[PDB]
C-alpha cells in the first residue's frame, strides 16, 4: 500500500487549497480516507473521511462548511480542499488510509497507512530568499561558528557544512517564525579553537522555494586572524 | 469529549518499562488506537482497537483498557521507541507524550555571537546566544543590554532530542535596531540550567 501526496503549497489569507493524495496497492473504493493535519509542534487533528466508494462524506465541525472532500476512482486519487484559509490553517496535511473494508462495517477509524504529508503555508507574506551572515567563530579550547540564515520564506531551508563533509557538532535550529511574517533560523557547529588558521568553513544554504543557494564562507574575525 | 494523555513527557532509559496512560473525558467507546512519531515524519499504527499489535509491530508494545482509562505499555524500550505517541478514537487525538531518553545531566557549553558586519550594513543587529548539548531540556535565557535585563525583544528555538547523545540544543535571537546597538556596548547572555551551580553569562563588548 502506498499513499502519495502533491507538493507543498504556498497562500494568502482567503485563499482555498487542495491537496491530492494518490492510492496504489489496494482496491482505492474498499477503504475510508481520512484527512489528518498537524501544525508545526503541535499534535494531531482529525478533519474528515470520504467514503471513495459513494463520495459520501463527513468533515469534522471545526470545518464544515470549509472544507470539501472528494475523489476520482479513475485514478484512485482523494483530494482535501480547505477553503477561506487562515494563518491559522498553517500545517502539515496526511491522508491516512482506514485499516478495515467499508464492506465489513466494522470500525472505520484506525489509520494503518498514511500519505508522506503536505505543507501548506498561509500567510500575507510572499516567497522570499534568505540573507545568510556569518557568525563569527567565537574565539582566537572550543570555538563555535555558524550562518544565521535570516528573512526566508516560506519553509523549509536546508544547510550543511563544508559540502556534507562536516557533521560532527552541526546543530541546525528550527526556525522561528519573526513577527515581520519571515522566518529566520542559526545553523552553528562547534570546532576545536586550533583549527580556526587552518581549516575553511563554508556554509551550504538551500531554499528550493525561491531557487536560491548560497555558500558562505565564516571566517575569523580580521581582529583573530594571523596571515 | 476529550481525550488526556499522561504523562506530558515521560524519561525513561533504554531497557526500562514504560506505562502511558490516556484517559477519554467521557465515555465515546472501547476502540482506542496508539499511533507513533518521530520527527519529520507521518504518524505510525502501534495498537488498534484498544489491545491488538498493528503488522509490524514488536511484541514488546502491548495496549489495554476499556470505557475509558487505556494504557500503552512498553516492556523494555529500545532506542528506536524514543517518540511521541498518540491516543485515538474517532475524531479525538490525545494531545501526546513524549517519550524521551533521560541521561545524566549535562551543563550547556555556551557560545555568544556579536551581529555579523554585513547584517549591520541593512538596519537591523541580531544577537544569538547558543546553549550547546545539554540535559535535561529546561533551560532559562537571560540577555542584558549595558546591564539592563531584556524583555520582548527575544525569540528561541530548541532541537529535537539529538539521536546519539540524548542533549538539547538552543538558540536564542536578541532582535535590536542598529542605532540601538550602537548606542550601547556590552552583551551578555546570562544561561541558568540544572547542570550549572550557578548561571553562567556569556558577553562581548561591541567594538572591541
Amino acid at each position: 500500500v502506498q499513499l502519495v501526496q502533491s507538493g507543498a503549497e504556498v497562500k494568502k489569507p482567503g485563499a482555498s487549497v487542495k491537496v491530492s493524495c494518490k492510492a496504489s496497492g489496494y482496491t482505492f473504493t474498499g477503504y475510508y480516507m481520512h484527512w489528518v493535519r498537524q501544525a508545526p509542534g503541535q499534535g494531531l487533528e482529525w478533519m474528515g473521511w470520504i467514503n471513495p466508494n459513494s463520495g459520501g462524506t463527513n468533515y469534522a465541525q471545526k470545518f464544515q462548511g470549509r472544507v470539501t472532500m472528494t475523489r476520482d476512482t479513475s485514478i484512485s486519487t482523494a483530494y482535501m480542499e480547505l477553503s477561506r484559509l487562515r494563518s491559522d490553517d498553517t500545517a502539515v496535511y496526511y491522508c491516512a488510509r482506514g485499516k478495515y473494508c467499508t464492506a465489513r462495517d466494522y470500525y472505520n477509524w484506525d489509520f494503518q497507512h498514511w500519505g508522506q504529508g503536505t505543507l501548506v503555508t498561509v500567510s500575507s507574506a510572499s516567497t522570499k530568499g534568505p540573507s545568510v551572515f556569518p557568525l563569527a567563530p567565537s574565539s582566537k579550547g572550543t570555538a563555535a561558528l555558524g550562518c544565521l540564515v535570516k528573512d526566508y520564506f516560506p519553509e523549509p531551508v536546508t544547510v550543511s557544512w563544508n559540502s556534507g563533509a562536516l557533521t560532527s557538532g552541526v546543530h541546525t535550529f528550527p526556525a522561528v517564525l519573526q513577527s515581520s511574517g519571515l522566518y529566520s533560523l542559526s545553523s552553528v557547529v562547534t570546532v576545536p579553537s586550533s583549527s580556526l588558521g587552518t581549516q575553511t568553513y563554508i556554509c551550504n544554504v538551500n531554499h528550493k522555494p525561491s531557487n536560491t543557494k548560497v555558500d558562505k564562507r565564516v571566517e575569523p574575525k580580521s581582529c583573530d586572524k594571523t596571515h | 469529549i476529550v481525550l488526556t494523555q499522561s504523562p506530558a513527557t515521560l524519561s525513561l532509559s533504554p531497557g526500562e518499562r514504560a506505562t502511558l496512560s490516556c484517559r477519554a473525558s467521557q465515555s465515546v467507546s472501547s476502540y482506542l488506537a496508539w499511533y507513533q512519531q518521530k520527527p519529520g515524519q507521518a504518524p505510525r499504527l502501534l495498537i488498534y482497537d484498544a489491545s491488538n499489535r498493528a503488522t509490524g509491530i514488536p511484541a514488546r508494545f502491548s495496549g489495554s483498557g476499556s470505557g475509558t482509562d487505556f494504557t500503552l505499555t512498553i516492556s523494555s524500550l529500545e532506542p528506536e521507541d524514543f517518540a511521541v505517541y498518540y491516543c485515538q478514537q474517532y475524531e479525538f487525538f490525545g494531545q501526546g507524550t513524549k517519550l524521551e531518553i533521560k541521561r545524566t545531566v549535562a551543563a550547556p557549553s555556551v557560545f555568544i555571537f556579536p551581529p555579523s558586519d554585513e547584517q549591520l550594513k541593512s538596519g537591523t543587529a541580531s544577537v544569538v546566544c547558543l546553549l550547546n548539548n545539554f540535559y535535561p531540556r529546561e533551560a532559562k535565557v537571560q540577555w542584558k543590554v549595558d546591564n539592563a535585563l531584556q524583555s520582548g525583544n527575544s525569540q528561541e528555538s530548541v532541537t529535537e532530542q539529538d539521536s546519539k547523545d540524548s542533549t538539547y540544543s538552543l538558540s536564542s535571537t536578541l532582535t535590536l535596531s542598529k542605532a540601538d546597538y550602537e548606542k550601547h556596548k556590552v552583551y551578555a547572555c546570562e544561561v541558568t540550567h540544572q547542570g550549572l551551580s550557578s548561571p553562567v553569562t556569556k558577553s562581548f563588548n561591541r567594538g572591541e
